[PDB]
């Protein structure tokens, strides 16, 4: 699980 | 290289390498639309920006992978490989650097300067705050330091503005707000701060909801649910 | 650009490129190496196909989303949007042939000139029936058929081969069937044939197989699958 | 459903 961030 | 191409033309075919997923491309002909001078509309910015996060998104994903590598060749026990794997690691480092040096420079001449409303003034100080985290993700020298530094003022800019200038619920300040404490948790040692900054940024926003449309409440639900993503990870 | 490295860095970092999905580097590298003037071991001929396949198939992927919408700019009812469509189309596909021309010039400068065992000179001919059906798919003018015929006539050579001198099982001569059945379904209009030349692939494959290992089996039966995915789409 | 070549 890897932190999102805005795409 | 895009000197010759209408502006009109440039966005048209940016819009047709989006729908190829031919994102370096895209980004080409974005860098040639802003070269021409005049600002961006809400729809060009976004085509920008999809196009440049593509474009680094696949080196730093390239990048994490040799990274690991490298790190695995130089434990206790491993057998010497030679220095491929360093110099292909700084190859596409370099590149990354290239690309991100490309924005911050379309950022600061001349976008940044013109941008006068919240809307895009946000939205670009957003991104040179990302595109400086990315550096900021590869740096280990001398200005490392100074590269954190940057993207922090660049995304506290942003913040300011955005909460002056924006409602709660607003996705660009929702995305900067998620962006920043990612910044905070893994740029900047600040796990505490990303947490607060994210909680109070969703709990913000669940607040002012019930003053928007369906579609609106679905944009913004949206983003708030990847900051309760990272909440879920952090806590 | 890649003379001055070592052949064995050059296959050292074709293989991380490959790891970070970096298929151009991957390309880049493989080239270098052919140029070095060696032959290619098994291991290396397969990183050599697989970084310009999917080089080629990104290729191939937006030629052809871009050609579609070409097609319906030209329908009755649609209106004027001006050449860009086309030309990024032409941009796309251009580049699409300079990747196929590399490719070719490889095979005959000059892998298949000193490929004399059947798994080398099977491979690097059914490479170059692809890259000419790749030409093809794109092809519309005075030399369409002549680059039909070259595509025919490598997938031929490379046929005649591999039924004198492989196995019916072997995992190159199966997939030399099952690309030169898809020429036949897609590029020359001979449905029949393909149909005929998967399903006889397919039979004479399953007859050998009692004489495989657990893991030759696995190798092969995997390819009878592709085989009948045609067969199942095309009956 | 497109039609397998050889990957
Ligand atoms: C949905 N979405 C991306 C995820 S935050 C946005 O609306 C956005 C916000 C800021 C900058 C770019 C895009
Ligand atoms: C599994 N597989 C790819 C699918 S046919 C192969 O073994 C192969 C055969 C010929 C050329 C390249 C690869
Ligand atoms: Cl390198
Ligand atoms: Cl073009
Ligand atoms: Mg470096
Ligand atoms: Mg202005
Ligand atoms: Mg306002
Ligand atoms: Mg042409
Ligand atoms: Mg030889
Ligand atoms: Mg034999």
């Amino acid at each position: 699980r890897r932190r999102k961030s805005c795409q | 290289a895009m000197g010759s191409m209408e502006r009109a033309s440039l966005i048209q075919k940016a819009k047709l390498a989006e729908q190829a997923e031919r994102y370096e491309d895209m980004a080409a002909f974005m860098k040639g639309a802003v070269e021409k001078g005049e600002e961006l509309s809400n729809e060009e910015r976004n085509l920008l920006s999809v196009a440049y996060k593509n474009v680094v998104g696949g080196q730093r994903a390239a990048w994490r992978v040799l990274s690991s590598i490298e790190q695995k060749s130089n434990e206790e026990g491993s057998e010497e490989k030679g220095p491929e794997v360093r110099e292909y690691r700084e190859k596409v480092e370099t590149e990354l650097q290239g690309v991100c040096d490309t924005v911050l420079g379309l950022l600061d001449s001349h976008l940044i300067k013109e941008a006068g409303d919240a809307e895009s003034r946000v939205f670009y100080l957003k991104m040179k705050g990302d595109y400086y985290r990315y550096l900021a993700e590869v740096a280990t020298g001398d200005d490392k330091k100074r590269i954190i530094d940057s993207a922090r003022s660049a995304y506290q800019e942003a913040m300011d503005i955005s909460k002056k200038e924006m409602p709660p619920t607003n996705p660009i300040r929702l995305g900067l707000a998620l962006n920043f404490s990612v910044f905070h948790y893994e740029i900047a040692n600040s796990p505490e701060e990303a947490i607060s900054l994210a909680k109070t940024t969703f709990d913000e926003a669940m607040a002012d909801l019930h003053t928007l449309s369906e579609d609106s409440y679905k944009d913004s639900t949206l983003i708030m649910q990847l900051l309760r993503d990272n909440l879920t990870l952090w806590t």
